[PDB]
């Protein structure tokens, strides 16, 4: 019958792992690095678009960084079909938790279950695991300011600064050398841009290869605003920090 | 089932639940409790048909322990009460609607503020600074019109409560074997026992 | 949930020394409106079988179906279908006596009354009644309808208990059933004068009569009948 | 509107023994003022001593006993051909009854047979299966006619010992196999005087450790 | 049918009549009220014959899977529930029940709890079920102290049922009788009404409405 | 890879095969029969000196009058044991009687060749079901993962099974006494154990027509370990 | 070898291996043998022990008051086909209330047995069945094979060493097939047959298993002390 | 659905897929259970690759299943939350129907038993998933340790460890446990809890998480510098 065609996609190796998990991490590294990066009073993302064409139209344009609500946003590394997938279904979530509650969805609660969604492709259905990392940028009133990561295995984890991705190794070095606590979002900007403009592998770091965004409270008075960076903005705030 | 009040004052929110159970010509008991605790500083009494009644108040209480628990916190009363509806609201177009009445008297314990919850078998939310269920509104509604001040101490809810039930002790036809008292503030739910 | 449109009236049937006799009209009633009149309802099954149905003709139609079908699928891997393994009496009644019940159980019924006469491998006869309500039963006189209140009584004076079987001829009881079908037209508003009877008997097997009439009728007395009371003329 | 429900008519009853049990019925089968026959038994030996009847609805009455019948079959297959006990049979025909508790058999049902020390046995069934052990018990039409005389006497109700001032009641005793036919066939031939549904004859089927022996008798047919 | 179920110093006492019947008809007067679930676990019957005993010996058959399960002996609080839950499965399909599961254990004490076929579960000290539950509670509830003796609990319990047999047409028969304690439920025997009555009227000198 | 309900070209199922030999892996199981009952032992064999050996519940009640030992994965008994409690319960509800053994043993090896592509696997767990009743008297059944069961007057399984089988086929005779059984089977249980046997590691059983089922404290069968020592130095 | 994987795959010259195991089964299974005559037919069973403490496993099994097999290879195979076996006599006699010939009987079996050997997932049914019955065309033997072919026959045996048992039937034909109204003379020629499938072992009062089915005899199965007649 | 059966017998008896669960597990990070005379105590390593992590957010290695029960794990972290989940249902399931909290062997019974289905379910793989229940039954003093595991058996412990590094945690607890003489308090426990993971872990700084549970639902997690002082503590007794 069918057997013989099976590939088992959510089998154990001898040694213990999760090969097709594995290997969509492995496709994962070769996607544009993205990096989160998490301040005081608020929280920057950043990616890096995969080699552009100079036709591309920039403006219009959406691969990395997605909008889950009013207070939540996310950075793709992956396939963004299959991104764009686990993103509808994330949007929808946060909508039910809203029509259930009267309350925007605390941040970990549509994190737990858009990785639990994943877990289950790798527990049961025979099917290929999403090949797609996130990282969760948002806010609630519980824990403030927060930065997640979700892959492919369902695994999710917080962070003050975090990379996914390729060349994340080199990255989170970076970060991890310096990142500081009492550190501010015009700072984090700055370490955002510096750490992508060194683990690229082009050439130079361009306005239109990035995409960009923050969340801040820097709206008027106790309230959360989310700023999609223009391509514009980003070719000033490239120029702002002196890396062009 | 019969009687259910509600009243939140300054700093808490009180409510009086009738004791006696009544199953045809008979008083079944006197000393029930129609209510429960559905997290620390949130309480729910209930009204309406026999067994559907109790089923559905521990079927919310589960609910909101099993999400406390998940989370560690605890769901505001204006959440829990959205719940609360939502579920009624799903049951009246069910094939067998429960037909009980609640009232959800919660402390938020971000805002610091007692908040009291009417909501009918139909999934039909409102917030007030005093409710009822039933017969009784028609009588304690109008009284509590002219007496009920917002910035009323909980001693003071007491006594605007006690004038209720002597009024429902006066003028209603059943017996319906006094009330038990309950609080809820910032402290958490605790009963009045000599009432 | 039913109700019956085309409707057959009584079917009747009783035992006699050697064998079975059963009896019924031509007629496809519809309400008051005697609609049809070459109606069979007197359905033969094999050679030793003969089931007569009253109600609702086009269920009676299903049920000539499934007898029909019944008789193929005997037939299927069954070198004796035609000698000891050929359908008997009994297997045909009790086939349809657990539909119609399973029909009235699940609140839709077949809208019939049933009489299933014949004679078994053994010579034994068999007559038995089966309706929409699953509910079964046999004596030496079966009918239906009318003929239960009119014909049973005249056919229970020839054969009025199981000892009488043995002492009656087929052509005494023939006599009796063609007489019942006489007084059915009398007081049957529902009834017609042509009708088919069947026999089936252990030696000279099944003989299938068509297109009989009720004769030899009493009138005559008619012309003398004046008014209602007191009228002379 | 359909209704699928009908009236047999006709009546049953019965008694248990110490060492022997009889269960009795008639067999007129009727609708309305009609007699559809002067004998139709409903009164059947179901294999292991055990004999049934379900009178009311014969339609229901029929599958009932079929039904059991053949869970009868399947005991033994199941089981390593153990006998059913009576008590056993009693439990398993509840829950055929009760299985179609929103959409009853419309019978009164009563088995007889010995239970497992050899005691005559009589056990009594309602429409949706409740059941209870008893001496004595009538079913059906003339029920309501039969069953206060088996209260007197085959229990002695309302009975009290000659010049004791109604203290002492008359002590229960077991009758034997010939007094019990004596009230079964008195019982019988009062329920067709005054009943127009119970006449034409009457079966008797006797269960002893040795069997299940049989006895029929004339009633009045009008 | 008239049942009654009282919990006192000396544990529990629990009375029934026998009578069963169909309208007007008296069906039965040998009934068996009382379902003994396990040594420490009784069950009244009040309604719906075997939807009643049914569904009462299915509860028996839950707790005994409980006990092979948890090795341990179901309370009385967790048997009572699983009826409660059951019959409100079938909440408005027509089941007819009234019961009250009797029970001791070591956590509980000695606990009634009322189960009815609309889905009410009561616990309590006293309840009375039945057609003639009025006429028990009436004598029950003004001779009823929780310092009776277990020799006078039990014959408030007969004298209760007996004026409800009495005064109900649909009650009567027997009285059947149980007293519960930690060490378990206890048989008091069944007491036909046709002596008792007379016995209670003659020793007692009530019963003045009655020719005597 | 190949179907899980497949013949070797011997004629055999090979996951039926194969999942006996994971029972030959798990710890020893012993049962005797007799006329004044049936007696169950088992190895315990706790995997460390920490684990708490009164936890492992490898000796289980079904019903009053029916026990059961397991041997081999005894994660997988659980579902069966589960079941033959339904099924002893349910026979009662709707008999008004006890279930016999046999019929008890026969339901739970309906469930054994219930997997293919159901479940995904046979069970990898052998049982022995002792009980008593009426008609056949004490009784003792192995119930394979083939869906076969036998019927032994006595039995070993698991890893010192042979050893075991080869001295119960010599020791049994069918006038032994209830204790001369337990003293048998902790005889032959310390023979075949790689840990010396003791109440902590050892565990018996037994089921008897009057008492039924009982599970043996470890305090009874210290005594029994005692008296079965002290008879074999004293010849 | 490549196409016994399933048994929905042919191997090149048209066999199906996995029907071919499954009958390999049968031949590892203790002999059991059948034959009949005009009024009566005969089972007889050679039953096999794990070892001397074991009870020897039962191969007869009852389907209905005139019809029932003996079964050799894997049991609870035989357990399913005799459940079916007895559902559709059962149908038989509660629909049309006639009993079930013994015919229909093997056809019934024979396609129940095929649909397993058609169908990806399926296995075939690992057991060989010998049916007899007595119906209204008088007394039947069957021989089930889990390929799905069903054959009736006056005598035959399956199982390890069926081959004795079938020669010597096929010598004793004209005497066996005669012995009308006579229970016992039949079931000693089956005896007699059985004894020719033996090697090292001998037949013993709780080894041999008999059943028989005729005129005014329904299936009846004999073991312990009631075969000791025969020994 | 997809129905393969991945989890089946191999020649020797062994099922692969459940072994190779074990695999994941012993990958897992080390986690360890001693109870005492009033009380258990649950600690956790957490590996110290991870810098720049945000520890107020992150998924705590213990969960409480109930008010009273506290469940730990080693392996697949992804795979617990499953488990945990259903554990925690099943425990308002069991307050709802038997109107009394579950004891720790039943939560921990539940909890095996839905590993054991997921060995031998089609379509399904094994959870690469060991735990430690721990906590105390209602109305009972009694502390209570058991573990699970991919197949499916369970047991009870004095003390026991899972993870990467089990086996010399283990060797470590086999010796300066004493059964006759359990912890006496809840220092002691939590010392001899610390004491163990400090054979494995590497610095005692931000890589333990101790969990301490006590009778009548009092579950407590311990702070870094609480964690500390007993780090310290034992360090200057080891220098002697
Ligand atoms: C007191 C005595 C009165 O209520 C008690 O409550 C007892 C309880 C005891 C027996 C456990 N209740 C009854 O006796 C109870 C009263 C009742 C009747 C009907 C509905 C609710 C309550 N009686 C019964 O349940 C009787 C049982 C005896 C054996 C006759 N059963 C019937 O009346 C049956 C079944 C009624 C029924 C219930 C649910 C669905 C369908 C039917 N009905 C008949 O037997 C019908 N009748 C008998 C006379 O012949 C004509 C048909």
């Amino acid at each position: 019958g069918s057997r013989r065609y099976d590939s088992r996609t959510t089998i154990f190796s001898p040694e213990g792992r999760l090969y097709q998990v594995e290997y969509a991490l492995e496709s994962i590294s070769h996607a544009g690095t993205a990096i989160g990066i998490m301040a005081s009073d608020g929280i920057v993302l950043a990616a890096e678009r995969k080699v552009t064409s100079t036709l591309l139209e920039q403006d219009t344009s959406t691969e990395k960084l997605y909008k889950l609500n009013d207070k939540i946003a996310v950075a793709v590394a992956g396939l963004t079909a299959d991104a764009e997938i686990l993103i509808n279904t994330a949007r929808i979530h946060a909508q039910n938790y809203l029509k259930t509650y009267n309350e925007d969805i605390p941040v970990e609660i549509l994190v737990r279950r858009l990785s639990d969604i994943k877990q289950g492709y790798t527990q049961h259905g025979g099917l290929r695991p999403f090949g797609v990392s996130f990282i969760y940028a948002g806010y609630d009133d519980r824990y403030g300011y927060q930065l997640y990561t979700s892959n492919p295995s369902g695994n999710y984890t917080g962070w003050k600064a975090i990379s996914v991705g390729a060349n994340t190794s080199a990255a989170q070095t970076l970060l991890q050398m310096d990142y500081k606590d009492d550190m501010k979002v015009d700072d984090a900007i700055e370490l955002a841009l510096k750490t992508l403009s060194k683990t690229t592998d082009s050439s130079a770091l361009t306005y239109d290869r990035l995409e960009f965004a923050t969340i801040r409270k820097g709206a008027n008075d106790g309230e959360v605003y989310q700023k999609i960076f223009k391509p514009q903005e980003i070719k000033d705030i490239l120029v702002k920090t002196g890396i062009t | 089932m019969d009687i259910i009040l509600g009243i939140r004052v300054q700093d808490s929110v009180i409510l009086a639940s009738s004791k006696a159970v009544t199953r045809g010509i008979s008083v079944l008991k006197d000393s029930d409790d129609k209510t429960r605790q559905l997290s620390p500083h949130t309480l729910m009494s209930f009204a309406g048909e026999a067994g559907d009644t109790v089923q559905f108040a521990e079927y919310i209480q589960a609910n909101i322990q099993l999400y406390s628990i998940r989370e560690d916190y605890e769901l505001s009363p204006q959440a829990v009460s959205s719940f609360v509806r939502q579920e009624l609201a799903k049951s009246i177009r069910s094939r067998r609607p429960y037909q009980v009445n609640v009232l959800i008297g919660g402390y938020d314990k971000k805002k610091n503020k007692p908040e009291l919850y009417q909501i009918d078998y139909l999934g039909t939310k409102v917030e007030l600074p005093y409710g009822a269920h039933g017969y009784s509104g028609f009588y304690t509604f109008s009284l509590l019109d002219h007496h009920y001040r917002p910035d009323m101490t909980t001693e003071e809810g007491l006594d605007l409560l006690k004038l209720c039930v002597q009024e429902l002790e006066k003028r209603m036809p059943m017996d319906f074997k006094g009330v038990i008292v309950k609080i809820v503030d910032k402290d958490g739910i605790r009963q009045v026992d000599d009432f | 949930t039913q109700q019956p449109i085309v409707t057959g009236t009584s079917v009747i049937s009783m035992k006699y020394d050697n064998g079975v006799i059963i009896a019924a009209d031509n007629l496809g009633s519809y309400g008051s409106l005697l609609r049809f009149n070459g109606v069979e309802r007197l359905i033969p099954v094999g050679d030793n079988t003969v089931v007569g149905i009253s109600g609702d003709i086009s269920d009676m139609q299903h049920i000539e179906r499934l007898l029909k079908d019944l008789v193929t699928e005997n037939a299927y891997d069954n070198p004796l279908a035609d000698a000891e393994e050929a359908l008997e009496p009994s297997y045909i009644f009790e086939y349809l006596a657990t539909v119609m019940y399973q029909r009235r159980s699940k609140m839709n019924p077949l809208w019939n009354a049933i009489i299933v006469a014949g004679v078994q491998s053994n010579g034994d006869q068999f007559l038995r009644y089966v309706n929409l309500l699953g509910v079964t039963y046999s004596s030496p006189t079966l009918a239906t309808g009318f003929g239960a209140h009119m014909a049973n009584p005249l056919l229970r004076k020839v054969v009025d208990r199981e000892s009488d079987i043995p002492k009656t001829t087929v052509q005494v009881a023939e006599e009796a059933i063609v007489n019942a079908m006489r007084v059915l037209y009398y007081r049957d508003a529902r009834s017609s004068r042509n009708f088919s009877l069947a026999i089936i008997d252990k030696n000279t097997g099944l003989t299938f009569k068509k297109n009989l009439q009720v004769e030899n009728m009493k009138w005559d007395f008619a012309k003398d009948i004046k008014g209602y009371g007191t009228q002379k003329i | 509107q359909f209704n699928p429900y009908g009236d047999n008519g006709g009546t049953i009853l019965g008694i248990a023994g110490e060492d022997f049990a009889v269960l009795a019925g008639d067999t007129r089968n009727i609708t309305d003022y009609s007699i559809n026959s002067r004998y139709e038994p409903k009164v059947f030996d179901c294999g292991d001593n055990i004999v049934m009847s379900a009178n009311g609805f014969a339609a229901d009455g029929d599958a009932l006993v079929k039904r059991f019948k053949n869970s009868v079959k399947w005991y033994h297959f199941d089981h390593n051909d153990k006998k059913l006990s009576i008590n056993s049979a009693a439990r398993n025909i509840q829950h055929l009854l009760y299985g179609k508790r929103f959409f009853p058999y419309y019978v009164h049902t009563i088995i007889a047979g010995l239970d497992e020390d050899g005691k005559g046995a009589v056990y009594s069934f309602d429409p949706v299966g409740s059941y209870e052990r008893e001496q004595c018990r009538a079913g059906g039409a003339a029920a309501s006619l039969i069953m206060p005389f088996l209260d007197n006497q085959v229990n002695f109700k309302n009975q009290y010992e000659p010049g004791t001032n109604g203290k002492v009641k008359k002590p229960l005793k077991y009758l034997s196999v010939e007094e019990v036919i004596k009230l079964v066939r008195d019982s019988f031939t009062s329920a067709t005087e005054r009943h127009i549904q119970v006449g034409d004859g009457l079966e008797i089927l006797i269960v002893t450790k040795d069997g299940v022996r049989k006895e029929f008798y004339e009633l009045k047919r009008d | 049918t008239t049942t009654l179920a009282f919990r006192f110093q000396g544990g529990i006492i629990v009375a029934v009549d026998s009578r069963a019947t169909a309208g007007n008809w008296v069906a039965s007067q040998t009934v068996k009220k009382v379902i003994e679930i396990n040594p420490f676990l009784l069950g009244t019957m009040a309604g719906g014959a075997v939807d009643c005993q049914f569904w009462e010996t299915w509860l028996g058959s839950q707790c005994r899977l409980h006990e092979l399960r948890e090795k341990e002996r179901i309370s009385v609080a967790a048997a009572s529930k699983i009826l409660s839950n059951l019959v409100y499965q079938y909440k408005g399909a027509g089941l007819s029940m009234g019961t009250m599961i009797c029970g001791y254990t070591r956590k509980e004490g000695p606990t009634i709890y009322y189960v009815d076929s609309d889905g009410t579960r009561l616990k309590g000290d006293i309840f009375c079920v039945g057609s003639g539950q009025t006429f028990a509670y009436g004598v029950l509830d003004s001779n009823y102290k929780w310092d009776l003796s277990v020799e006078d609990a039990l014959y408030l319990g007969k004298r209760s049922i007996l004026a409800a047999a009495h005064r109900d047409a649909y009650s009567g028969g027997s009285v059947n009788l149980y007293h519960v304690t930690e060490d378990g439920w206890i048989y008091h025997g069944n007491h036909d009404v046709g002596e008792l009555f007379w016995k209670v009227k003659e020793e007692e000198g009530s019963f003045n409405n009655v020719i005597g | 890879d190949r179907g899980v309900s497949t013949f070797s070209p011997e004629g055999r199922l090979f996951q039926v095969e194969y999942s006996l030999e994971a029972i030959k892996l798990g710890s020893t199981a012993i049962g005797i029969a007799t006329k004044e009952g049936v007696v169950l032992g088992v190895e315990k064999r706790a995997t460390s000196p920490l684990l708490e050996s009164d936890s492992i519940e490898k000796i289980v009640e079904i019903d009053r009058h029916i026990g059961c030992a397991m041997s081999g994965l005894t994660a997988d008994a659980r579902s069966m044991i589960e079941h033959a409690r339904t099924a002893a319960v349910t026979h009662n509800l709707y008999y008004d009687e006890d279930i016999n053994v046999e019929s008890l043993t026969q339901s739970v090896c309906d469930l054994a060749l219930r997997f293919g592509e159901l479940m995904s696997r046979p069970f990898g767990v052998a049982l022995l079901i002792a009980g008593h009743d009426a008609d056949d008297g004490y009784q003792l059944f192995h119930a394979e993962p083939s869906g076969t069961f036998y019927r032994y007057n006595a039995k070993a399984i698991g890893s010192g099974s042979e050893g075991a089988q080869a001295e119960l086929l010599n020791e049994w005779h069918s006038s032994l006494t209830l204790k001369e059984a337990e003293l048998l089977v902790l005889k032959i249980l310390k023979q075949v154990m790689e840990e010396k046997l003791d109440e902590n590691n050892a565990q018996l059983s037994c089921i008897t027509k009057q008492d039924g089922f009982k599970i043996y404290d470890n305090e009874k069968t210290a005594e029994l370990i005692k008296e079965l020592k002290e008879k074999e130095a004293a010849e | 070898n490549n196409y016994d994987g399933d048994t929905v795959t042919f191997s090149p010259t048209g066999r199906l291996f996995q029907v071919e195991y499954a009958l390999e089964a049968i031949k590892q299974g203790s002999v059991t043998v059948g034959l009949r005559s005009n009024t009566h037919a005969v089972l007889v069973a050679l039953k096999r022990n794990a070892d001397e403490l074991s009870s020897y496993q039962k191969k007869i099994i009852k389907c209905d008051e005139h019809m029932g097999l003996s079964l050799a290879g894997l049991a609870p195979d035989a357990r399913v086909l005799s459940n079916y076996l007895r559902q559709q006599c059962n149908y038989s006699s509660l629909v049309f209330n006639r009993k079930l010939a013994v015919e229909r009987a093997g056809h019934l079996l024979c396609d129940k047995a095929q649909k397993n050997t058609q169908s990806y997932g399926g296995r075939p049914y690992g057991v060989g069945l010998l049916i007899i019955g007595y119906d209204k065309s008088g007394a039947h033997l069957l021989e089930f094979q889990p390929s799905g072919n069903v054959t009736e026959l006056y005598g035959t045996a399956i199982g390890a060493r069926s081959q004795g048992a079938k020669t010597y039937l096929e010598r004793t034909l004209d005497t066996f097939i005669k012995i009308d109204g006579n229970p016992d003379e039949l079931i000693k020629a089956g005896v007699e047959a059985i004894s020719q499938s033996l090697r090292d072992e001998s037949l013993t009062v709780d080894n041999l298993s008999i059943a028989i089915v005729g005129k005014d005899t329904p299936f009846t199965i004999y073991d312990g002390e009631a075969v000791a007649k025969y020994i | 659905g997809y129905d393969r059966a991945l989890s089946i017998f191999s020649p020797d008896g062994h099922i692969f897929q459940v072994e190779y669960a074990l695999e994941a597990v012993k990958r897992g990070t080390c986690a360890v259970g001693v109870k005492g005379k009033n009380c258990v105590v649950l600690g956790c390593e957490r590996r110290s690759t991870l810098k720049l992590q945000d520890t107020r957010i992150t998924p705590s290695k213990v969960s409480k299943i109930d008010s009273h029960v506290v469940l730990s794990f080693s392996g697949l972290n992804a795979d617990s939350r499953i488990l945990i989940e259903k554990a925690r249902v099943e425990a308002q399931s069991h307050r709802l129907t038997l109107e009394d909290p579950v004891t720790v062997e039943y939560l921990t019974r539940y909890v095996a038993g839905v590993q054991q289905r997921y060995t031998q379910s089609g379509g399904v793989r094994p959870f690469g998933v060991s735990t430690l229940i721990a906590g105390f039954d209602p109305r009972d003093d009694e502390p209570k340790l058991y573990q699970t595991e991919p197949s499916g058996i369970y047991s009870s412990w004095s003390a026991q460890t899972i993870g990467r590094n089990s086996k010399t945690v283990r060797e470590f607890l086999e010796k300066n446990y004493d059964r006759k003489e359990p912890p006496a308090t809840v220092e002691e426990c939590v010392k001899l809890t610390v004491r163990s993971l400090l054979e494995v872990v590497q610095t005692g700084a931000k890589n333990i998480e101790i969990t301490v549970v006590k009778p009548d639902s009092d579950i407590v997690a311990l702070s870094s510098e609480e964690i500390n002082q007993y780090v310290t503590q034992i360090e200057q007794e080891k220098q002697e």
